[PDB]
RNA sequence: CCCAGGGGUUCAGGGGAGUUACAGCCCCCCCCCAGGCAGCAUCGCCGU
RNA sequence: UGGCGCUGCGGGAUGAACCGAACGCCGGGUUAAGGCGCCCGAUGCCGACGCUCAUCAGACCCCAGAAAAGGUGUUGGUUGAUAUAGACAGCGCCGAAUCAACUAGCCCUGAAAAUGGAUGGCGCUGGAGCGUCGGGCCCAUACCCGGCCGUCGCCGGCGCUGGGCUAGGCCGCG
RNA sequence: ACCAUCUGUGGGAUUAUGACUGAACGCCUCUAAGUCAGAAUCCCCCCUAAACGUGACGAUAAGCGCCGCGGAGCCUCGGUCGGCCUCGGAUAGCCGGCGCGCCGGCGGGCAGAGCCGCUCGCCUCGGGACCGGAGCGCGGACGAAAGGGGGCCGCCUCUCUCCCGGAGCGCACCGCACGUUCGUGGGGAACCUGGUGCUAAAUCAUUCGUAGACGACCUGAUUC
């Protein structure tokens, strides 16, 4: 019911153009690891694009002007909002279906995350072109939580790898059981191989 | 790091296009994008074809440069391309994928019943070895 | 379940005009125009719940109401379809579920 | 215009044992080991032959900007070869007119304290890169010796010392004082 | 249209808005960076501004015209009675900032500390922490408390300490003490929790927190001046005498475009009672309160190695508008923010 | 639910049977528009359907409905001929007992019936 | 079925060891437009 | 000469004049100009070929900022000149091509204004950029078919009565 | 009242520029790929404010909080119509198995183009199984970034479950829609039930003056 997407390796606008279309169709999308989102062009380009964004403020009262969020999740959230009619009740309901997170929080750490091939860097960008990470771009504009997120993501990959190694033993046990009971499932494996289920 | 190359005689699999699913022999390379393929034993006559719809296979037949279809057919039959392809896992996964798409409602019920008992028998064997190992 | 999942993506519109007498549905599995032919003519239903109870055919009254429609033609190249309902779909249904029935069947 | 194939072969001596893990080249010689990743060049590397090993750097369908990175791969590995067999010996020379440049090496060649440059009281503490050892040269008055296996680390450690002795607000054509690189050689001379 | 003669603006935009401080006790917004190498110590302490006086000392800076010369330097007396530790708080660093994970209060909490937990203490039953203190005695509460102490050592990265002042030892009318979290910057989390656990319901003197010849920061609220005009709030030029409709204003509050008064334009409002943090306040003397040594109460915290006069820090007639300093006090060079008897939160300097 | 098609009635409606002994579906009419025909066929060429099974036989008699003894006799007359030929097809007894429904990922435009 | 029967010439994205040899390519001749099957079926257009 | 004024409509974000097309009230269909990453209906084609990296990239009538002059950025083209009787470059060695001028695309330099801001916005760099094109698709009050209303035109019809002919009525057609 | 006095601060990426390695272009070259130093600029710390943002924790009044899927009912608001309980990532290589090797698999079949769940009930074959399965059940490990399960090894009660073949019963509602779920759902005010738990605060007035235009704010307010 919830489209959990991993933000690592994806482009900013390529992914936001698709996530904005899913929430308008009444679907709930959760984009994790927004610091891993890539942006085409060298880093100095995208950094200047954000520094020029920092200058856009109401001269008389900056507290009313454009709120410049520094977190990579809120940066990607503002990108998706730009492709939505957020000044209408239909567009505001679409924003309520999207939840962005820096890293992979516990509510989604134990989940299988989707990948959008139409937004990956390997598919949409040349191998020789320059790109930039949203985690470094945010760190150099005021994101104060890059070091704590990197350490928490570091421990998240340790417990995710211990689970994967246990999952590899279960697959080894499952493949071994298929050979030790092949005589009892011979009539069943012939049905699946007959209808193309197995090969 | 590369093992499959585009060369004279390289048997290629057409993923999409008008001849999707058939094997062709790259007899000549026109440009960086297109080639001159010809499948005499498959049903794809000599014609230009882009590389984006080709998928290189592990079969290379010995055909001369710009030889007509009579000699491209000999190397296709000398190397037994159709026999080696039909026994390769590439075609067997294609055959399995085609049969799964032609399954009727009664075929899915027979698969539902077969897979239901096949998993429960394997799942208990996994529990049997776990109890034995401890 | 005997119906296909569809989403009320919006009305038949241009950019500055909206024709509410025609709806654009998005079927969950149809992502190409060459796949919309199967659904041409299928019954559409916008099932929802209200406050007051209404009569139910073949059952007891409840809060469930429905607006029946039918897929008329395809729309674009991405598997979208057009549907006309006896009453124009309310704007609150945009992004909600539309049941695409398997009848009238042609298989 | 895109060239079909652009290759170049690198000769590898018998005392160097090279291992390829994708694009990460690892050379091991009598003077130590080196390891430099080339995953940003996007080329093909291959070791041909068991005896008299070679390194084949291939580039398929590359324009002029991408063909230029082919020899850069080869010239880098050749530096990694002579860095583990012969090494690199960059020699500095302290040039001064009136005030002699006092260089004292500390932390076992990992720190260079430059004193009495143009009579300045400020002390210039230049820390060498990892694996680079600096030493006051013998048989010479104001010569330094920078040794290491990686040319990019020894030549960079020489640029740190040289740019540290920079004259400000003066005619540099008249005030030619500083520690400059005089010779770029090897530790073993064959 | 440009101003012909340049002139700086009439204030710092970094102290906006010039509103009344929402709190009365100063708040340490940044503790010193935790270094596990140095021993375990506190980095803050609450004090009360008693009054100001001047001292005479011999400056010893080589190369100055005042070297080896007597000087009269204004100092401020901050009476700092010892604080009682009644709580430990563990903080876990999250991608959204620090978060309070666990909070373990002491078994016994004095009535002057419980006064902070009430708005009408006189007509309220003294029920605060009455059901919580039973956890230190019940076997179910002890086991739950042991799990909370282990949770701090395992999950928390910043261990703070809740402490309160002892207003019974002050000549002030207020009996309600001031609670405050004092971060521990000593070492590993296992040692910081053990050190803070053994310091529960135990007094901590200012002699252990700060020392002699130490640059510390003074945090607190300034003196409330009430509604003040722009001539006194931002120190602008007074308009000439013949100015119609007032002369203590700002003449032009902005150009035609933007057609809005700017936030940088100086306006009339509330002056004073602002939260401030002045740094580099050198401690001149850490005096000792009145204590009976050998049967007679000694009052000699204002005598020096060259004066030897048996006199207390309190001047003739006591500190005006404050009272009598009978406890340990600090002596800071210069002035500090706040009125008399103003609660000040002393903090170690964030700089080296 | 899955049924077995027997014969088309003069009014176009399809004479549909369960049989009753499998999925509790007696001999009754069924419109072809509201029916999905699968690719599974049983040889019922030997099954003799009585002539009196017309549209007036299944027309609602218009106060509680009750299956008469003629409906039960016509049911057992046809079921006694379908059951022996259904048993020749393995796993068809339970296939007719089962019900059809769309699960996650099953799309009718690509499902072959 | 190099279609077979007589053969000639020719280069190279040069096979075999430079001009067919342990592949082929092209240009030409005299023998039943050799026969046999397809007919805009890799490439167009149009119907009383 | 057309148009605006006297005129709405689709498109150009936007806007009296531009592009398309002019208007009774509706249904179905099809288009124009213009579009089809998301806002925003449509390419969610396994589109084709190239060009281009920009630390002020570029992004299409009217139209809403550029020039002269430059670049050993890159890609084309043109006209010449040296070279296996061994050139170019580097110290006779080296052993395969090399050099010069000119021209044309894109990018770059030239290129400085005042509240914070404008390919419309988000954003886009195996393209959502520029050029050349293909298939499909999107909708205007335009076009086609159908209903209803009114006007106008019929050398209109009916005094020859179940209904009918208040003929100043009724009916038919375009 | 500079007319007295006190205090006023750390880093990060980098601009210009100077360089390193090194091609293009046998040489050369700061640049093409890759690196270094680098500033009153920029960002951030320090510092001021604190959001239709929030964490921990205390105390919670004949009333009131937990615990009997309370045990039955009356008004209301939305969806929705099987789950996937998870490596890290590479992309000019990857994945799996076995002690730097070797073997095996790659248009991904150890495959998200996938996996898993999925006979209308109720009784009977014993043909295949030892699926020993099923808990309004009792315990124990594992969770702090926004703390764990519909899960796990354990003990326990009852008579189980799946596949392939036979024998039996069921309103078979007579072709027809809103069916089939999450759902013993989320929110109201009131019910009647039986186990357990405690019995407080805010505000006004008054007062203080560290405070104020008025509110607000800092305070004190009974027997030690
Ligand atoms: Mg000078
Ligand atoms: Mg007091
Ligand atoms: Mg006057
Ligand atoms: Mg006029
Ligand atoms: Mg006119
Ligand atoms: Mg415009
Ligand atoms: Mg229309
Ligand atoms: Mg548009
Ligand atoms: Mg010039
Ligand atoms: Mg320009
Ligand atoms: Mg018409
Ligand atoms: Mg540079
Ligand atoms: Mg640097």
């Amino acid at each position: 019911q919830v489209l959990i997407i991993d933000g690592r390796g994806h482009l900013l606008g390529r992914l936001a153009a698709i996530v904005a279309k899913q929430v308008l169709l009444g679907r709930k999308v959760v984009v994790v690891r927004c610091e891993g989102i890539n942006i085409s062009g060298n880093f100095y380009r995208n950094k200047l694009k954000y520094l020029a964004f920092l200058r856009k403020r109401m001269n008389t009262n900056p507290s009313r002007g454009p709120y410049h969020f520094r977190a990579p999740s809120r940066i990607f959230w503002r990108t998706v909002r730009g492709m939505l009619p957020h000044k209408t009740k239909r567009g505001q309901a679409a924003l309520e279906r999207l939840k962005v997170f820096d890293g992979i929080p516990p509510p989604y750490d134990k989940r299988k995350r989707m990948v959008v091939p139409a937004a990956l860097k390997i598919v949409r960008l040349k191998p020789t072109r320059k790109f930039a990470f949203l985690g470094r771009l945010a760190h150099e504009v005021g994101w104060k939580y890059q070091a704590v997120t990197a350490t928490l993501e570091e421990k998240r990959k340790v417990k995710a790898k211990l689970h994967y190694n246990k999952k590899k033993i279960i697959v080894k046990l499952r493949k071994q059981a298929e050979k030790n009971v092949e005589s009892k499932i011979s009539k069943y494996t012939d049905v699946l191989k007959q209808y193309g289920i197995l090969v | 790091v590369f093992k499959r190359y585009v060369q004279i005689g390289r048997v290629a699999y057409l993923s999409f296009g008008p001849h999707a699913g058939k094997l062709v022999a790259i007899v000549d390379v026109i440009d960086q994008n297109r080639a001159l393929v010809d499948g005499p034993c498959t049903g794809v006559r000599r014609q230009a074809m882009p590389f984006k719809c080709m998928q290189l296979t592990d079969f290379v037949i010995k055909v001369p440069h710009s030889a007509r279809q009579k000699y491209v057919r000999r190397a296709w039959e000398k190397a037994n391309v159709n026999e080696k392809w039909a026994e390769s896992s590439w075609a067997k996964k294609i055959d399995a994928r085609q049969r799964k798409a032609k399954m009727s409602d009664f075929d899915r019920f027979k698969v539902m019943k077969a897979k239901k008992m096949r998993n429960k028998i394997i799942r208990h064997e996994m529990k049997k070895l776990q109890k034995e190992a401890t | 379940r005997l119906w296909c999942k569809a989403t009320f993506a919006g009305y038949k519109r241009g950019l500055r005009n909206q024709r509410e007498h025609t709806a654009l549905l998005k079927i969950e599995g149809v992502y190409a125009r060459d796949e919309t032919e199967f659904y041409f003519g299928k019954r559409c239903a916008y099932v929802y719940k209200a406050k007051n109870n209404t009569v139910t055919p073949g059952g007891k009254p409840n809060r469930t109401r429905v607006i029946w429609g039918k897929v008329t033609r395809a729309h674009g190249n991405s598997g979208m379809v057009r549907a006309k309902f006896r009453s124009n779909l309310p704007a609150k249904a945009i992004g909600h579920r539309i049941r695409v029935m398997l009848y009238p069947s042609r298989i | 215009m895109k060239t079909i194939l652009s290759n170049q072969i690198v000769d590898i001596p018998q005392n160097v044992d090279i291992s390829l893990k994708g694009r990460t080249v690892t050379v091991k010689g009598p003077r130590g080991v080196l390891r430099k990743n080339f995953n940003h060049i996007n080329v093909e590397l291959c070791l041909m032959g068991k005896k008299k090993r070679r390194l084949r750097v291939d580039k398929w369908w590359g324009n002029r900007k991408e063909l230029a990175t082919v020899r850069t791969i080869c010239s880098h590995v050749q530096n990694m070869v002579k860095g583990v067999t012969l090494g690199f010996r960059y020699k500095m020379r302290s040039v001064y007119a009136h005030f002699p440049i006092n260089v004292v090496i500390q932390e076992s060649g990992s720190l260079v304290e430059i004193r009495n440059f143009l009579g300045e009281k400020y002390i210039r503490r230049v820390r060498m890169r990892s694996g680079v050892a600096c030493t006051v040269s013998q048989a010479q008055k104001d010569e330094l010796i920078l040794e290491g296996n990686d040319i990019e680390l020894v030549s960079n450690s020489a640029a740190l010392i040289q740019q540290a002795t920079t004259v400000k607000n003066k005619d540099i054509r008249k005030f030619l004082d500083g520690i400059y690189v005089s010779e770029k050689g090897t530790v073993q001379q064959l | 249209s440009h101003r012909k003669f340049s002139a700086p603006r009439h204030g710092s935009l970094g102290f906006l808005p010039r509103k009344r401080c929402k709190r009365h006790r100063g708040k340490v917004k940044s503790f010193p960076k935790d270094d596990p190498s140095k021993p375990i110590h506190l980095t803050a302490f609450l004090g009360y501004k008693a009054g100001m006086t001047h001292i005479v000392r011999e400056v010893d800076r080589p190369g100055s015209k005042v070297n080896k010369k007597e000087v009269v330097e204004a100092v401020t007396v901050v009476e700092t009675p010892p604080m009682v530790i009644v709580g430990i708080v563990g903080y876990v660093q999250t991608p959204r900032g620090l978060r309070s994970l666990k909070t373990i209060f002491a078994e016994h909490i004095s009535d002057e500390c419980k006064r902070r937990f009430y708005k009408n203490w006189y007509k309220s039953k003294k029920k605060a922490f009455t059901k919580y203190c039973k956890k230190w005695q019940d076997e179910d509460g002890k086991k739950q408390l042991e799990k909370d102490f282990a949770s701090m050592k395992k999950y928390c990265q910043v261990i703070r300490v809740i402490a309160h002042t002892q207003m019974r030892l002050l000549p002030l009318r207020q009996k309600k003490s001031h609670l405050m979290e004092i971060q521990v910057n000593g070492g590993t989390i296992a040692e910081k929790v053990d050190w803070a656990r053994e310091k529960l319901e135990q007094q901590v003197v200012i002699g252990g927190v700060f020392g002699q010849d130490e640059m510390i920061d003074v945090i607190g609220v300034t003196k409330g001046k009430g509604y003040k005009g722009v001539t006194s709030r931002w120190h602008t030029k007074k308009l000439p005498r013949k100015t119609h409709r007032g002369l203590r204003k700002v003449a032009c509050i902005g150009a035609w475009h933007p057609a809005r008064v700017a936030f940088s334009v100086a306006r009339a409002g509330q002056k004073g009672y602002h939260h401030r943090t002045e740094i580099n306040k050198k401690i001149y003397k850490i005096g000792q309160g009145y204590h009976s040594k050998d049967g007679k109460l000694v009052k000699n915290n204002a005598s020096t190695d060259y004066d030897l006069s048996d006199k207390s820090i309190n001047p003739l007639g006591g500190f005006v508008h404050y009272g009598e300093v009978k406890n340990d006090f600090i002596m800071l060079k210069g002035c500090v923010i706040g009125t008399k008897k103003r609660v000040l939160t002393l903090r170690k300097s964030l700089l080296v | 639910k899955r049924v077995v098609f027997l014969k088309q009635l003069p009014t176009g409606l399809l004479l549909v049977t369960g049989p009753l002994a499998i999925n509790r579906i007696p001999l009754r009419r069924a419109h072809q528009k509201f029916v999905i025909a699968t690719s599974t066929k049983v040889d019922i060429s030997t099954v003799k359907i009585p002539k009196h099974l017309t549209d007036s036989y299944f027309k609602k008699k218009k106060e509680k409905y009750s299956v008469t003894q003629q409906r039960k006799a016509d049911q057992k007359f046809v079921d006694s001929q379908l059951l022996p030929l259904i048993k020749k097809e393995p796993q068809l007894r339970g296939y007719l007992r089962s019900a059809f429904f769309l699960s996650n990922g099953m799309y009718p435009h690509k499902l072959v019936f």
